[PDB]
């Protein structure tokens, strides 16, 4: 239920939001998802997970091909779903840039 | 509609409606001779899928969707195939048909069992209404074929035998594996996916065979605890039967690739459950393999 | 301000009220009992606003709305501020209610016209319903609502038969319930519980149940004919709120959230409360 409350009606403000010289917030939204269930993680992440990849990409740095394209070809499909609901499509843009 | 545009007829047959049009056959007599050629159908010498061909009888959907909308082959400038075919067929829209049906089988207005099939033939999620009541072994099925269609996608992608034309409605080209799909069962069915035929299920797949004969020597350590001797192995005795069995196989084909010593511990368990019943003849035949 | 209110709703938090008036306007009002802030202003429609319905917290607080247009133009707070997030229009012939479903029914959109039609689609945000309607009445449908609660199917497959039960009240003196079926073409009809001899004007079906499930139909030979249906899933039986004609031209009769409580709205503006008396027949408490 609670993957519905940002992904159908308010985007993350922790990347949105976030300051992007030191990406603070941004880090906040990847360590509260240490602190949700992981021991469960493949039955409730299919919006949440996008970020969760986007997240270890950029932050961590984990710069594989491999990685770079799971996550391409996913969010192609997640874009088109949500570039048309509020906040969420503001976001995408973003994810881009970066 | 025919029947009435405001107050008219009140016939479901034709002349009794309009007197300008012919009584077609119908009914109960469509019915008999629709059973008179599923008879002949299964003869051939391949009875079990002529049976089954011949019951998908009527509706062309019934037959004509399993009869194939398939690839384009073409056996003129294609040799390789030249004596496997002596015709062109497959429809060369083929990839644009696939996302066309995956729209159609989303939607209700049809069974759901029959639109959990229709999603599934393009390379999709069956419909929600099945997909909530599916165990382990039809979950599992499903993400099998997504991989297969994935990594196929991706390879004529590139030769560009498949393009824009094609897509109605994207599909990914992302890479997977099947550790990922294990993670994805186990998450969503998690007391089956520890049931103990299907452990040894998921290992072969990966190819984690030597692997899993030493981590069975290490619980047979572990067994001098009390929650252990009591429980853990006595909860599968069936599954310790193909464990030994196999040991010896892997042995035999490389002792390398798992100890001697593990496939020895192991014996030792299989030897408890003769010992169980008060057999002492079979013993000799495993100790060779010690 | 208005001199005459029609009709008037509650949110789903308590905060909020739309008062459906008659000069076109849904007045989005916050409530404070009598008083209420004016926040908010729709005009947009044409003649009478006949109902207004707020969403069940889960799918959004949006406020469809119907008049005498026939269509339902769905209303929705997009930045803190009103605007049209939907149309309809399947059925035009004046859509005279417009409810949204319980929680566990989804977000389930009831339409129901005067031309015996009656629509049930879903809300998206990504779009896509698939029409599904289903004849109920034939000289029309002048108010619906939403069946009791959803049931469980047990087996290896939960929700078979029943499931979400629409309930309607057309203009032929008729009133029913359905049962969701997907082996029959059309929602096969229960049972026509004639009692009638005037036009059906208001249905609601009790959120408290003991033994048996309780509807009101509200007529305008100015009776309440209350269904009890013995023991939930029998037959429904005759039980009358009173046997005689009031000298009151009744209009609405909603139950209230815990208890058998019903009101029943009065031709000469009094709203008598009724409780069930000391055998099955009821007496007032008001």
């Amino acid at each position: 239920l609670a993957e519905m409350a940002i992904v159908t009606s308010l985007g993350p403000r922790l990347l949105l939001s976030n300051n992007p010289v030191q990406n603070n917030e941004l880090k906040t939204l990847r360590e509260i998802l240490n602190e949700f269930p992981d021991s469960e993680r493949d039955k409730w992440s299919v919006s949440i997970n996008v970020f969760e990849v986007y997240l270890k990409l950029v932050l961590d740095n984990v710069e594989t091909q491999e990685t770079i394209d799971s996550l391409i070809s996913g969010m192609k499909i997640f874009y088109d779903q949500y570039k048309h609901c509020r906040e969420v499509a503001a976001c995408c843009n973003v994810m881009s840039q970066e | 509609s025919i029947t009435s545009g405001g107050l008219k007829s009140c016939d479901l047959d034709f002349p009794l409606r309009e007197n300008t049009n012919v009584l077609d056959v119908k009914d109960k007599e469509e019915d008999h001779i629709f059973f008179k050629y599923i008879y002949e159908l299964i003869l051939a010498g391949a009875i079990d899928e002529a049976l089954e061909e011949a019951k998908l009888s009527d509706n062309i959907s019934i037959c004509m969707i399993l009869c194939g909308i398939q690839e384009y082959l073409n056996p003129v400038i294609d040799t390789q195939i030249a004596n496997e075919f002596n015709t062109q067929q497959g429809i060369k829209k083929h990839s644009l048909w696939r996302r066309t049906v995956y729209s159609l089988s989303q939607q209700a207005g049809l069974d759901p069992y029959e639109r959990a099939i229709y999603s599934y033939l393009s390379g999709a999620i069956p419909n929600q209404e099945v997909l909530q009541y599916s165990d382990w072994e039809s979950d599992l099925h499903i993400h099998l074929n997504q991989i297969l269609q994935t990594e196929i996608e991706n390879y004529l992608l590139e030769n560009n035998q498949v393009g824009t034309d094609e897509l109605i409605l994207p599909l990914p080209s992302h890479a997977l594996t099947v550790q990922e799909v294990l993670n994805r069962v186990a998450s969503r069915h998690p007391s089956e996916s520890e049931h103990p035929i299907r452990v040894l299920m998921a290992s072969v797949i990966l190819d984690s065979l030597p692997s899993v004969i030493h981590s069975s020597v290490e619980m047979l350590l572990d067994v001098v605890k009390g929650t252990e001797a009591s429980n853990d192995i006595i909860d599968k005795p069936y599954l310790l039967r193909i464990v030994t069995h196999l040991a010896i196989c892997l042995d035999i084909i490389n002792p390398g690739s798992v100890e001697e010593v593990d496939k020895s511990k192991l014996i030792t368990t299989y030897i408890s459950l003769l010992k169980l019943q008060g057999l002492y003849e079979n013993i000799p035949i495993y100790a060779t393999f010690l | 301000h208005n001199e005459l209110i029609h009709d008037a709703v509650l949110d789903y938090y308590g905060k909020r009220l739309a008062t459906c008036s008659s000069d076109k306007t849904i007045k989005i009002f916050e409530v404070e009992g009598e008083t209420h802030k004016l926040i908010d202003t729709l005009t947009g429609h044409e003649g009478p606003v006949w109902r207004v319905d707020w969403a069940h917290p889960k799918f959004g607080t949006i406020l469809a709305s119907c008049s005498y247009d026939g269509k339902v133009l769905i209303w929705k707070e997009e930045n803190g501020r009103w605007s049209q997030i939907a149309v309809h229009a399947v059925h035009s012939a004046s859509v005279n209610s417009v409810q949204w479903a319980p929680h566990e029914y989804g977000p389930l959109l009831l339409v129901a016209s005067s031309d015996g039609k009656v629509s049930v689609v879903e809300f998206k945000e990504n779009g896509t319903t698939s029409p599904i309607i289903i004849d109920a009445h034939a000289i029309g449908v002048n108010s619906a609502s939403w069946a009791p609660a959803t049931i469980e199917e047990d087996g290896e497959h939960n929700g078979t038969k029943e499931s979400r039960k629409f309930v309607t009240g057309g203009a032929d003196n008729l009133v029913k319930i359905w049962k969701y079926n997907s082996d029959a073409q059309t929602y096969v009809l229960e049972s026509t519980l004639e009692g009638h001899s005037d036009w059906v004007r208001d249905v609601a079906w009790s959120p408290t149940v003991l033994l048996r499930s309780y509807l009101a139909s509200v007529s305008q030979d100015r009776t309440c004919i209350i269904w009890t249906q013995d023991n939930e899933q029998g037959p429904w039986k005759k039980t009358l709120l009173k046997e005689e004609k009031f000298p009151d031209v009744l209009w609405r009769a909603s139950w209230s959230l815990s208890g058998n409580v019903l009101a029943l709205s009065g031709g000469d503006n009094k709203v008598t409360l009724w409780k069930e008396n000391l055998e099955g027949k009821w007496e007032p408490a008001g």
